Parts: structure tokens; sequence; C-alpha cells
């Protein structure tokens, strides 16, 4: 919810 | 550059043509496919068969930059759904991304770090799995510098947000010694100056003070309550949050806990959680305040010193349901611990108009807790002979009505509860 996310994704920079 | 929107079939091409360089510029081609936000394809790059071989080129000391674009690619399948982080581990990937913990590439370093922190996020297995695979040691050892300030901010966030996830999950809770390893890294993080750092640094430690006295315990030993304390002051949002679920979870504990935490000054900041105007954080201060007065009377006292009775009638007065609930159980709490005289304190303060404006609500839990705290009221008051002064106090308000027609209510305690009521104070 607010809190951190489990997971990331490092995005297309 | 010619690696940008490449086939999965080019990209296998490449990567089993036995050529280190177009082995590299095929993996590059992948980590760009895989970094995409619109459907990254995922399952495609699986399914062709492709992590043994990204697992593979983690070890290739020799060329960096393959090291590198192997290990962006399998971040972000890690990433993904359990099945897909899932594929990563099967691979040999934990070990080989614990091995690139010391390269001498910063950049390749934190993206071991990044990527261990999707596996141990995945759930307790896999971060135990990374865990007894020895990650813990050369994490720190990368946080092990006189001062976090002379580390690259991006950097130390990923640090912590990774061993963040492996303070996470329960069932099972992280190891003991694993928590003990971590704690006084985790505190000097919760003392640093990034809000980033501090925000992550905070969810670590409500989540290793989410469980039983003696996890709440480890932490408060440290003496992080005093810090938790000013964080929970912070004009930051995201800093405030984990702050108050961490001090919440902390006053569940004993009552020698819970002292440290109004000891260090926590209630004095209440006046403004209890009204803050995001919702969340008015439902965990008033939870928060309920898991305080269920303390003994010498806390309760400390509730009423710092003014924070009007603010408990308040919210149970106007607030998100849900805040109100947690109300109505701080007030429950309240009456069951509390003295004669903080519990005349209460109706003076106003407690029985909202609270009786509550009994209409469709919720049976809410119900037996008002009726619970109504009960412990009645029983002041006939320690002080005073209940027909109460009795009339509700019905003047419309209390009354509410409790009568509680009776024809289905669940069997409330129109039990209800009845007594009527029969013992409104005959």
């Amino acid at each position: 919810d607010y809190m951190p996310s489990m997971k990331r994704f490092r995005k297309e920079e | 550059q010619g690696t940008v929107n490449w086939s999965v079939e080019d990209i296998v091409k490449g990567i089993n043509s036995n050529n280190l360089e177009s082995q590299l510029q095929a993996t590059q081609a992948a980590r760009k496919l895989l970094s995409r936000e619109k459907q990254p394809p995922i399952d495609n790059i699986i399914r062709a068969g492709l992590i043994p071989k990204f697992v593979s080129f983690l070890g290739k000391t020799d060329c960096s930059p393959i090291q590198f674009e192997s290990a962006w690619a399998l971040t972000n399948i890690a990433s993904g759904t359990s099945e897909q982080t899932k594929a990563v581990v099967d691979g040999g990937a934990i070990p080989a991304f614990i091995s690139l913990l010391a390269s001498p590439h910063a950049h390749i370093s934190e993206q071991a770090v990044w990527a261990l922190g999707n596996i141990a996020g995945d759930g307790s297995a896999f971060r135990d799995l990374v865990i007894k695979h020895g990650a813990i040691d050369p994490l720190l050892a990368l946080l092990a510098v006189p001062d976090l300030s002379t580390l690259a901010c991006g950097y130390l966030r990923n640090l912590t947000w990774t061993l963040s996830n492996l303070c996470r999950n329960k069932n099972p809770a992280p190891p003991l010694d694993a928590v003990e390893q971590i704690l006084p890294t985790l505190v000097r993080l919760l003392h640093h100056n990034d809000p980033e750092v501090l925000a992550d640094s905070c969810w670590a430690i409500s989540y290793l003070t989410d469980g039983p006295n003696e996890r709440i315990e480890m932490v408060v030993k440290k003496g992080v309550v005093p810090q938790l304390v000013k964080l929970l002051g912070a004009t930051e949002l995201p800093i405030v949050t984990p702050a108050l679920r961490a001090i919440g979870n902390i006053v569940t504990g004993t009552d020698e806990q819970t002292q440290k935490v109004i000891d260090a000054g926590a209630l004095a900041v209440f006046p403004s959680l209890l009204t803050n105007p995001k919702t969340n954080i008015q439902k965990e201060a008033t939870w928060t305040m309920s898991n305080i007065t269920a303390g003994r009377q010498d806390q309760i006292q400390q509730v009423v010193n710092h003014g924070l009775v009007p603010f408990l009638v308040g919210v149970l007065s106007k607030a998100d349901f849900k805040t109100q609930k947690e109300a109505a159980w701080a007030i429950t709490n309240y009456t069951s611990g509390g003295t004669v005289e903080q519990i005349v304190y209460l109706v003076h303060c106003g407690i029985i108009e909202p609270l009786m404006n509550l009994l209409s609500a469709k919720d049976t839990k809410i119900i037996q807790v008002i009726l619970d705290a109504i009960s412990n009221i009645f029983q002041a008051a006939e320690k002080l002979g005073e209940t027909e002064k109460l009795s009339i106090m509700i019905e003047e308000c419309g209390g009354l009505d509410k409790i009568e027609a509680l009776q024809r209510h289905e669940n069997e305690s409330v129109y039990k509860a209800s009845l007594n009521l009527i029969e013992k104070y409104f005959s």
C-alpha cells in the first residue's frame, strides 16, 4: 500500500 | 546502439554463438527487452531457456559488461511473479549474485544487491534461502564505512531496501541470528539523513517488531525507540508512516516496552496524528492508542495528562469508520483498565454521545465493543451510586433507543449484553 514494494523492476533508462 | 528491439530468436542466436562479444550484444539486447515498461517478455525469455546462460554470464569476471547486462536482465525476471522469481533461483542465481557482491564495479555489485532483494522479497522461503547461501556478511560489508554519507545515494538506498527485505515477512519470521546480525547496521541507517533510507530502515524496524515480545525486545534493547519517536515527528509522510507502524507494533508488547515508547515522548505527537488528514495515519495512530490504553493505570494516566482523551472523543465522533472502530477499542480498553476517576474523566470529556451514535453501525463486533464499554462505565457509576445520572445521559442523546433495539439483534452476545443493560439500568 504505502509500504516498500516487495520487488522492484529496473526500468528503461 | 544496435541492441534495440531484437526478437527473442535473435537474442537466442547470439547467446548460443560461442562468441563472447556476440553473446554480450545479445545479452544487452535481452536487458533492453526486459526493461521496457509495457509488457516485457519475461515468460518468452524464460521459455527460450536463457536463464542458465545469464547465470553463467554472472561469473565472467573478465567481461564485466556481460556480468552487468545479465544481472539487470535477471533482476527484472526476478522482479516478476513468484514463478518467474523461482525460475531465476532454479537457475542457480543466488550464489552467483552473492559472488557478485564483491565486484570492484559499483554498478555491478549494486545490481547484485537489487537482484537479491527481489529474490528475498518473494517470501519467507527464498528470503531464508538467500540467508543460508551467506548473503548477509557481504551485504553488511558493503556498508562497513566510517560515514554512510560517502556512499553513492542510489547505491545506499538499494542496500537499505534489500536489507529490509531480509527483515520482511513471517511464518516464519527471519532467523533470530540473522536479525541480530543485521540490527546494528539497521540502527545506523535509521540515523542516516536521506529520506528514502530512513523510510526503508523504519519499514525494516517495523517488520522486526511485528511479532512476539522477544522479537520486539531485540529491537527495543538496541535503543532505537527515541529515534523512532523523532521520526514519528517528521514532516515527510513516507517517514512518519513506518515510524508509526513500528511504534504501534512495539506497544503491542509488554507494559515495560510500551513504557519505553511513552518515556521517549511519543504521546506528544498524537494530537497531530489523531487529526492527520491521511486516513491510514489516523487509523494506525488510533490503533496505537488502543494498545496504550490497554496498559497500566499509570499509562492510562499518561494518556490523560497529554490531553489525548478529547482527541479520542474526536476520532470517535468523526472519522473514517475503521478509525472509529479502533477508537471504540481504545475506549473499551481504557474503561476496562482505568480507575473510577479516569472513567469519570472520560465521561466528562463527552464520550457517551459519540459512543451511542456508533451503536447504529452495521458492524456486530463494534457493537459488542461499545456495549462492553458502556458496561464498564456503568460499573464505575455503580461504584459512585451515579448509575441513574448515566442512564439519563444515555437516554437524552438517544442511546436508550438504540440499546433497546439491540435486543432484537440477531447476534447472541449482543442481545444478551443489551437485554442485560436494559434490565439492569433502564427499568
